[PDB]
């Protein structure tokens, strides 16, 4: 058996020992038995499937990547979104708009939010340098 | 027996000691204040049978008589530190804390720990209780403050949720 | 007298409800001021809505304010106020506009305003 | 004055203090998941960048317009910002550090364009005037590399296209969790870090279907990986920052609270005496 | 505290208002008449009432003056009409 | 004697412009004291800068008071002093340190005094 990596480049998603994989690679279907040779492709969305030592099989879904395979190592670059030039344009376009517009999203902080309110009423008004008389 | 607020009585005495010109003190309150409650207060003991068969000619051995005393008193606004406040403060032996905070929310009785206490201790309180109860008082005081933090801080550590839970199912 | 044993268990609840109302949206306002409205749960904006909606309809005209507003006074039993106060919490009065409850008087006369509006 | 006002304002104060101490604990939560979340990165990069060393730097060479050293015609700049204040002097600090640097380059009649991560940079640089070509916000504490991927392709696009000839990324480094620093780092052309295949020369891949279109994507996907480390690690560093401003200014109000108690008191005291004076000589 | 009790209104000069600039500098959130509306003409009788209220917002908001930045457009167009009219 | 009609419009203009920069700078001490320089504004940090300048700028050294300081006292004429203040008030000073201003004659003496550091 050989050793697999699925990694993110946020978080990773799988490791440990395996018997076969079988990856939908860019130039066609394939798959991995150990001691394959040196191997890089692209691949495309959609499940890949792994048996594990002791053949217990799974399944994982990759949105795409890069597959690459060394002497014992195989890991796949796996991504977080589909990736192609129909949608990144659409992002980019998106990207650039907002510059223009001015927009800015309000951050999801709520707990922030609410600490940072209840500071700026307490803090008002208190006037406390004036009283005590500390000079600064 | 119970004294509802000598708070009052401290007024009336004020007032029928300004109506003989006797010179005032802090507060216009008149200068001996303290010993009016003091010489109240002190009254409410736990007298020894011994006392007890000589005060009553031996008509009763065994027995010790006692009287207790818990006087009320009425802060302004929660200010402890006024001035017949704590004079009774300094007089007693504990106090129990009522909270207007926790009275409004709903907590009636609205004991408040931390603040409250009672300096006689466990000696006072039957065995089963002394057992059942020794953690719930600081227990408690800690969870207040815990459940203040809390607010702010969603996404809490479930070794302190945990605790936050329990502090109230008890309150 | 306000207990559930003197006032009734209607009424009581009735009251606490507003009260729990409003000191929720106390604590709401203060992150509308930060991140604005389209960052709260759909029953956060609900419960801010019957908030204001609770909040204008306690307002009132009156007889003797007749002389400096020009409005005539209302006169509103209590069963009506309680009524009211309940079918706005419930969420019966949710497709008015807030404006509706302003001054109104009765809980009818909301209904009523809500069309000239 | 009066003790009724100085006692009001030390109550104040006090709930002020509470809430900068739950602040505090709080960001010093979140800096650990976040440099958990800031570890979890490492993997892909490290990877992937031992890839590009066999297939581009290696004993063969290849074409790729990002490898090459060009001449400098105008500079982009990728900020990242934080999306919340009381960050300490965080942001200024850094964005001091890039209008130097930016004003070194311009002094060679270079041209810059900025592309802003985080909202407090978008808003600095719109009152400075700054050359803001693309942006994202709102991230706040949940970066993710799918929003990323606008602003980077907008750079590499205009990389590509000639439009710019070298890419910075300006950052925060978290390195202590009592001290962060600022960089601006590099990251087109591609820099040459060792990571030598002389020892690879055992093997090479069977490349499908060849190794140019996979390069391509490999540098691209690459550059997206590297600006999101960047954005986690400021993260982190903003946690740290906001940690340790929060515990300066719990300290502040601890001390002003021991001057208003002096005032307190004074104001206690003298009432007292001026009322017991108008009382004693009032009579006869 | 006993001329307050008296009188019908109340004009509140405030020092911190005449320093920053705001003369006269009388401050409208604890100024009071009594007769209030009954005795102005009625078209100021009119237009008044709303700058009351475009004052009182902005009094309820001027706590986040000094964090206004952070704050939302949807408020920031109130706390600025405020600034305006003041 | 602080009239527009008794000491000219510029003279009145710039002691109203220093008072409001002096208020505005008292407003701010209680936010710097607790959060510390860091949080203000980007404009704030501004009227911080200068309002650190014209406390010190209202400074002078005296003839009488060599005997403390050493330092020889000045003069400064009118005409001489509302050129400075305005000066500072609009910015054309603000790249030149707070003790540059400290313990000077006119605004010239400052300048001159910010080359020896």
């Amino acid at each position: 058996t050989y050793h697999l990596d699925v990694v993110s480049a946020e978080q990773q998603m799988f490791s440990g020992l395996v018997e076969k994989i079988q990856v939908t690679g860019s130039e066609g279907e394939l798959g991995i038995y150990p001691g394959h040779a040196p191997l890089l492709t692209a691949i495309k969305p959609g499940m890949i499937r792994i048996v594990k030592q002791h053949g217990h099989e799974e399944f994982i879904y990759l949105s795409g990547g890069i597959l690459e395979v060394q002497p014992g190592n195989v890991t796949v670059l796996a991504d977080t979104a589909i990736r192609g030039q129909d949608l990144d344009e659409a992002r980019a376009m998106e990207a650039k708009r907002k510059a223009e517009e001015h927009i800015s999203s309000s951050h999801g902080d709520v707990d922030y939010a609410q600490a940072s309110a209840e500071l700026a009423k307490a803090i008002a008004q208190l006037r406390v340098i004036e009283l005590t008389k500390k000079a600064m | 027996i119970i004294y509802d607020d000598l708070s009052k009585q401290a007024v009336a005495y004020r007032q029928i000691s300004l109506l003989l010109r006797r010179p005032p003190g802090r507060e216009a309150f008149p200068g001996d204040v303290f010993y009016l409650h003091s010489r109240l207060l002190e009254r409410a003991a736990r007298v020894n049978a011994e006392y007890v068969e000589a005060f009553t000619k031996g008509e009763v051995k065994g027995k010790t008589g006692s009287l207790t005393a818990l006087p009320i008193i009425e802060t302004q606004a929660g200010d402890v530190s006024a001035f017949v406040p704590t004079n009774v403060i300094s007089i007693t032996d504990g106090q129990i804390f009522l909270e207007t905070n926790l009275f409004n929310a709903g907590i009636r009785p609205a004991v408040n720990p931390g603040i409250s206490v009672s300096r006689v201790g466990g000696a006072a309180q039957t065995k089963i209780m002394k057992k059942l109860s020794g953690g719930i008082r600081t227990a408690l005081a800690q969870y207040r403050e815990l459940a203040a933090f809390s607010q702010f801080a969603s996404d809490l550590d479930d070794a302190t949720r945990k605790q936050l839970d329990h502090g109230q199912k008890v309150t | 007298q306000l207990d559930p044993l003197v006032v009734g268990q209607e009424h009581y609840d009735t009251a606490r409800g507003v009260q729990s109302i409003l000191q929720r949206y106390q604590e709401l306002k203060d992150i509308i001021a930060i991140l604005g409205m389209d960052e709260l749960s759909e029953e956060d904006k609900l419960v801010v809505a019957r908030a204001r909606k609770i909040q204008r309809f306690l307002s009132q005209p009156f007889f003797v304010a007749e002389v400096f507003t020009g409005s005539p006074g209302k006169y509103v039993s209590l069963k009506d106020t309680i009524r009211g106060f309940k079918g706005i919490m419930e969420g019966e009065y949710d497709h008015l506009p807030e404006q509706a409850f302003y001054m109104v008087g009765s809980i009818e006369e909301a209904v009523e305003k809500a069309k000239k509006l | 004055a009066g003790a009724k006002d100085i006692r009001s304002k030390i109550a104040s104060v006090q709930n002020t203090q509470k809430i900068t101490k739950a602040m505090e604990m709080v960001a010093a939560s979140k800096m650990r998941k976040s440099q958990d979340r800031m570890a979890a990165s490492r993997p892909y990069a490290e990877t992937m960048r031992k890839v590009i060393g066999h297939l581009a730097h290696g004993n063969l060479e290849y074409k790729h317009p990002y490898l090459e050293d060009r001449d400098v015609k105008r500079v982009g700049y990728l900020v990242v910002s934080t999306d919340r204040g009381l960050a300490g002097g965080l942001n200024i600090n850094l964005f001091k550090k890039l209008l130097a640097e930016m004003k070194t380059w311009t002094d060679k009649g270079v041209q810059a364009d900025l592309a802003m991560i985080g909202s407090k940079g978008v808003s600095f640089f719109n009152s400075v005037g700054g050359n803001v070509v693309a942006q994202v916000t709102g991230m706040g504490d949940n970066p993710s590399l799918s929003e990323l991927i606008g602003p980077v392709k907008v750079m590499l696009q205009a990389y590509d296209e000639g439009r710019l000839d070298k890419l910075y990324i300006v950052s925060n480094k978290f390195i202590n969790t009592m001290s962060q620093v600022p960089t601006i780092s590099q990251l087109l052309p591609l820099p040459a870090s060792d990571d030598d295949d002389l020892k690879h020369k055992s093997w090479d891949y069977l490349y499908e279907p060849d190794p140019k279109a996979l390069l391509d994507t490999l540098l691209r996907r690459y550059v997206e990986s590297q600006v999101y480390q960047g954005v986690v690690e400021n993260l982190a560093s903003e946690q740290a920052a906001r940690m340790v401003a929060m515990k300066a200014a719990t300290d502040n109000g601890g001390s002003l609270i021991k001057e208003l108690q002096l005032v307190y008191n004074k104001a206690r005291q003298a009432s007292i005496t001026q009322e017991l004076t108008e009382i004693v000589s009032g009579a006869a």
